[PDB]
RNA sequence: UAACCGGAGAGGGAACCCACU
């Protein structure tokens, strides 16, 4: 049960290093994701959603013609030119089902890129975006609430847009329960899960503690509220209590200690979160600098500079404004001089914590999220075709569908859909007569692996009865 | 009804809900449940 | 490197007259 527990929370940990999309890994603030999602791209309707970068949905459109028609090859390139046209996006996160999803994906970077539709006068990437933690939040009661109109296509939509704007905002907004129905290891569900909820509870909260979290669109955006419930200090409860106080009294936060000003939070509960409560205006207290260490990060930011104190708070603002605009002078303060005026005053050894005060002085409200990861083939593979080459292994019979010759060669598909290449050399032709005694076209024949290529579309079938056993 | 305690009292919700059968650690159990800790923290 | 279709036991009666073996 350890053991389970560590490989699940392995997977969580690298579940919870979010990387979400900004614009260009940095007019506007954030990216205007169009995120698409597809019902079955057969002549279905596949839905485009275009949510601005301020986290709201903006538009959406429908797109019922695919190349279902056989032969009409530009009537899905000429819809996606006219809601391309109708559309002003800055991201295309595209979904995956299988690997004629990958040829739409293609299609549609075609109509992208060779005509500078990502801006309507340049070209802007389109990003590939496994999709599993979105098929499981556009059926979450949360996206139910949003709208109640449009079918589970454009939630799908809507939740590739969330998910590249921030997946913690997705953990943020699925109840914890919610995070037992994404499956990291198949012997979780025969340990018992309290332990290992408490666990995912426990890196949910390391996640927003190390990231952290803003109150000024916890109380304008649904999607970005409820995010108190994994804040240090205040639980769901709290967190609760916290939004409804915020918006029972039309409390706006100017500073951190608007919470002991007007008596909404503990003091010690305060104290507790007065490293973790953030605001867009004090000046630092959109950062990890406690009431305790107001005086002492304003003094090392008129040490920064040389400057002279204006009773700092906000007063001396060059030593202050200058000094987050960039590191002015990090060889004017020294932490040994720090820790021993820290020794005789604050009383408590502080030298390298001082070094993370300096960083909240030069960048504070730092995200500790990592960059974003581009689908790399293998993630491509096992996030379109939901499944892994470690589970197929050499020795299995499996059931393969032949379905096209490629010229000599057999071209088939698997139950799980998965495009497999047999050579003639199982077939038993290299340019002669060819494989119908080896396996039928059009029907299924069990055969036995001996080769693992699902990435480039290849399989090794035998074909011979003698190579099974 | 339940919720009161939680929201009206001056420590934290996650601590309450971390030592909810018996809170706090005394000074005199402190250095004890150290070594306790260290002996029973490697396996 | 493809291909669109689909739903099923209905439903009455009383009275009178004519006719058949």
């Amino acid at each position: 049960k350890e053991y389970v527990i560590k490989a699940c929370s392995r997977k969580l940990y690298n579940w919870l290093r979010v990387a979400p999309y900004r614009p260009d890994q940095q007019q506007g603030k954030g990216i205007r994701v169009l995120g698409i999602a597809f019902s079955s791209a057969r002549d279905h309707p596949v839905f485009c959603a275009l949510v601005n970068g301020e986290g709201e949905v903006t538009d959406f459109l429908r797109l019922p013609h695919f190349t279902e028609e056989r032969e009409k090859k530009a009537q899905d390139i000429e819809t996606l030119k006219k809601f391309l046209l109708n559309k002003k996006p800055h991201v295309v996160t595209v979904a995956g089902e299988n690997r004629d999803a990958q040829m739409l994906i293609e299609d549609v970077k075609r109509i992208v890129h060779e005509l500078d539709q990502g801006q309507q006068l340049s070209s802007i990437g389109v990003e590939l975006v496994d999709n599993e933690l979105a098929i499981l939040y556009m059926n979450s009661k949360k996206s139910e609430a949003e709208f109640r109109d449009y079918p589970p296509v454009l939630r799908q939509a809507v939740s590739l847009a969330r998910r590249i704007q921030d997946p913690l905002i997705e953990f943020a907004q699925v109840c914890s329960e919610d995070i037992l129905c994404l499956k990291f290891h198949p012997l979780q569900e025969h340990v018992v899960k309290e332990e290992l909820l408490n666990a995912l509870y426990c890196e949910f909260i390391n996640r927003v503690n190390e990231v952290g979290v803003d109150v000024n669109r916890a109380i304008a955006h649904p999607y970005s509220q409820a995010l108190i419930q994994y804040v240090c200090g205040l639980g769901p409860r709290k967190g609760t209590h916290l939004l409804k106080i915020l918006k029972q009294n039309n409390t706006r936060l100017e500073s951190r200690t608007q919470l002991v000003t007007m008596c909404h939070m503990g003091p010690k509960v305060f104290m507790n979160c007065a490293g973790f409560l953030k605001i867009d205006t004090e000046v630092l207290d959109g950062s990890r600098v406690h009431p305790e260490t107001y005086e002492w990060a304003r003094k090392m930011a008129v040490d920064a500079l040389e400057y002279d104190e204006s009773a700092e708070d906000a007063n001396p603002a060059g030593a202050l404004e200058e000094i987050l605009e960039n590191p002015e002078r990090l060889k004017d303060l020294d932490l040994d001089a720090f820790a021993e005026e820290l020794e005789r005053q604050g009383y408590g050894d502080k030298h390298i914590t001082l070094y993370d005060i300096r960083a909240e002085l030069s960048c504070r409200y730092k995200d500790l999220r990592t960059a974003y990861r581009s689908p790399n083939t293998e993630e491509i593979f096992n996030m379109l075709t939901k499944e892994t080459p470690e589970t197929f292994y050499i020795g299995k019979l499996i059931i393969c569908n032949v379905t096209g010759i490629a010229h000599i060669g057999v071209k088939t598909r698997l139950d799980n859909g998965v495009t497999g290449f047999i050579p003639t050399k199982f077939l038993s032709d290299k340019v002669v007569k060819r494989p119908e005694e080896r396996v039928k076209v059009g029907m299924t024949v069990h055969c036995r692996i001996m080769k693992i290529d699902i990435e480039k579309f290849s399989a090794d079938l035998t074909c011979r009865t003698s190579d099974l056993m | 009804d339940q919720d009161n305690e939680i929201r009206a009292t001056d420590l934290p919700e996650r601590f309450q809900l971390r030592s909810i059968p018996v809170k706090g650690a005394e000074d005199d159990e402190l250095e004890e449940e150290a070594d306790w800790i260290y002996r029973n923290a490697f396996a």
